[PDB]
């Protein structure tokens, strides 16, 4: 798959923001879009994954109740969402595709980040 | 003892075999694009089909009951194919988008042909209620299916009906059938399934058919026209353009004895199969 | 779960073998991958499964497992090896990363 | 069957009418019941077909907007409707029973008008 | 589809027969019934699948079909034979009708 | 037994539950049945 995402955004604190990545169709297979944020200079954080079929959500617990992760299966589009934006929000994010509940072998997990998106 | 054989498929008593070449009897009976040889076939004598035909069930899927129809055909000696409801018949209904790669006629997509796959049409799919009565004086074997979609996307997006249902009945068929949504594995390139029932009607029943989504429907059955005595014979060899009166799936024996080793597997006036190297009777005394 | 790396800057010649660790704080049982990242492009896959290279990786990108440690061999290093290396566990939810390695020319 | 239909109207125009035709069951074979006007002098044009089972309708194009078919499923009656009539509606309206999707021998279609009512 | 019938009256003396003839656009492939009416009263089915008789029928009415075209024969006219006949395709929908035929006394 | 009924009409018009089923079990026998409400040929008479 390919993920493309929307543009850059600057903001100031209290304002809300949805970005948005699409690419992946209706794949028959269980599969997960992802949001990554990375600071500048730092490493790379999970915040959390959606599984666009179906709606559900895993959230990280550093990430539950600050951001909002959703998907419009029409236009085939997750998004993320904040409502009261801060300074420690900016950094950048990544949308990745992986697949969902997936193993092979003896018990390894096909679940790495295969896809990012820009 | 005989041990010879021409190593030919031939004629039974005059009448030609049926060879399905690498079509198998589901691909035959259910109309492969690639079998398309096999539209019009004449009276058999035998049916000869390979071990592993390449061209069976081309949209992945079952046959239901298929060696009990594999038997009834091995009674069977001449079918008659006739349209018993057109593929015009579907005012509501699409005809012409129910084609599949998997299925494929000259490299284009396409579908079994005595079947139709039926598709919404204006983003609709009105409730099929069909009945067809035998009037033929003969049993027909007519054949139907379900089609097992991937997703509630898909769905939607072929026939519009979540959940949907087909019912058949006839004075002994008592069938209800639900589509099971899942993901499966790629056969064919394809995750999606096809369920294929088949029934005989007696020659004053009717088949009453009832859906709202997943049908194909039945365009062509067979009229069962002459029965008695036939086989199907897994062989791989040629047909020669023979007579004869014993056929094994290795050859055709020409001969007066009582006992053969060529084939346990005969069709016609045979001679008894012994597996034994050598068989023969002292009829004068012993030599010097 | 705890990815730590080692070291944060290592500064190897081009055409030498350079060694990045990573370490667990428990076990992740063999579900680890190895990223690359340049600046201001993704991070793209180069190991998964602790050993195996992703498809276009050469050969001379070598990951392996010792129960909780994880290293990745970078033999006869070319002027595009010289990025930022992630490590990322994915035997559990939530993912976690380590903090990185910068491999700087000499 | 035995289809009984409402008796005559006269009408003037923009009024709104509602004729009724009866005598068919739940008869358990699919079945269709039809609406045909024959204007004085004129053959006859078939209106539209209603199933009463399941309250499917099949409209002509000439009369799709103009014609209302229905049915009440309890009292089995078949029920045609204007809304505004015009003096071009000024026919004898006839309701045909036949059958629903019903075939025999090499594809003939058993739906001819096999019972009217008056 | 269009159904012409032909001729539109046709004067024959009783006794004599009749002959009708309807002509389709397109191919129905003999799903054609015949109905007979007189004044006041509903059509009343005579011929279907374009050779068949309806029960109560006389074996004097008959239905043929060439291709398109389809005829309807009366030999031995009786007085209850001069009515209007039509020619109705069920092949489709929309059902389609002729425009008529009225069969008079000679 | 479990009796398969013509039309949503009849069954109504038997039972008054349009979606039915019949549940039976043993030690050994778990069956759970629902009705295949269809048309059909008319054997003895009836269609069910
Ligand atoms: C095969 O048998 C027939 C008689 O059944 C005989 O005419 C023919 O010659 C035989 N063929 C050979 C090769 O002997």
């Amino acid at each position: 798959v390919q993920l493309v995402q929307s543009g850059a955004e600057v903001k100031k604190p209290g304002e809300s923001l949805r970005i948005s990545c699409k690419g992946f169709a209706y794949s028959s297979t269980y599969f997960w879009i992802s949001w990554v944020r990375q600071m500048p200079g730092k490493g790379l954080e999970w915040m959390g994954r959606i599984d666009p079929t179906d709606s559900y959500i895993n959230y990280s617990p550093s990430f539950q109740g600050h951001v909002t992760i959703s998907v419009d299966r029409s236009i085939s589009t997750v998004y993320l969402q904040w409502s009261s934006l801060k300074a420690s929000d900016t950094a950048m994010y990544y949308c990745a595709y992986h697949r969902r509940g997936h193993f092979y072998g003896s018990g390894s997990a096909w679940d790495w980040f295969e896809s990012w998106g820009q | 003892l005989e041990k010879t054989h021409n190593g030919k498929l031939c004629d039974l008593n005059g009448v030609k075999p049926l060879i399905l070449k690498d079509c198998s009897v589901a691909g035959w009976l259910l109309g492969n694009p690639m079998c398309d040889e096999f539209i019009r076939v004449p009276e058999w004598s035998y049916i000869v089909e390979r071990a592993n035909p390449a061209n069976d069930l081309c949209y992945p899927g079952s046959l239901n009951d298929y060696e009990e129809l594999k038997h009834m055909l091995s009674r069977i000696n001449h079918f008659e194919k006739i349209q018993i409801i057109p593929k015009s018949s579907w005012p509501n209904h699409e005809t012409s988008l129910g084609v599949s790669a998997a299925c494929p006629y000259q490299g284009a997509p396409s579908f079994f042909r005595n079947v139709v796959w039926l598709i919404k049409k204006n983003d609709a799919y009105p409730t099929i209620k069909i009945s067809y009565n035998n009037t033929n004086r003969e049993d027909l074997l007519i054949l139907w299916g379900i089609h097992h979609s991937n997703n509630a996307e898909e769905q939607t997006n072929l026939y519009k009906n979540p959940i949907t249902y087909i019912s058949v009945g006839t004075s002994t068929l008592n069938q209800r059938l639900a589509p099971k949504i899942a993901t499966r594995s790629q056969v064919n390139g394809q995750r999606g399934r096809m369920d294929f029932f088949w029934t005989i009607l007696k020659p004053d029943d009717a088949i009453h058919f009832e859906s709202n989504g997943n049908f194909i429907a039945p365009e062509y059955a067979y009229k069962i026209v002459k029965k008695g005595d036939s086989t199907i014979m897994k062989s791989g060899v040629e047909y020669g353009h023979c007579n004869t009166k014993c056929q094994t799936p290795v050859g055709a024996i020409n001969s007066s004895m009582p006992f053969h080793n060529i084939h346990p597997l005969t069709i016609g006036e045979c001679p008894k199969y012994v597996k034994s190297n050598k068989l023969v009777l002292a009829t004068g005394l012993r030599n010097s | 779960i705890v990815l730590t790396q080692s070291p944060l800057t290592l500064s190897v010649s081009p055409g030498e073998r350079a060694t990045l660790s990573c370490r667990a704080s428990q076990s992740v049982s063999s579900n680890l991958a190895w990223y690359q990242q340049m600046p201001g492009q993704a991070p793209r896959l180069l190991i998964y499964g602790a050993s195996t290279r992703a498809t276009g990786i050469p050969a001379r990108l070598s990951g392996s497992a010792s129960g909780t440690e994880f290293t990745l061999t970078i033999s006869s290093l070319q002027s595009e090896d010289f990025a930022v290396y992630y490590c990322q566990q994915y035997n559990n939810w939530p993912y976690t990363f380590g903090q990185g390695t910068k491999l700087e020319i000499k």
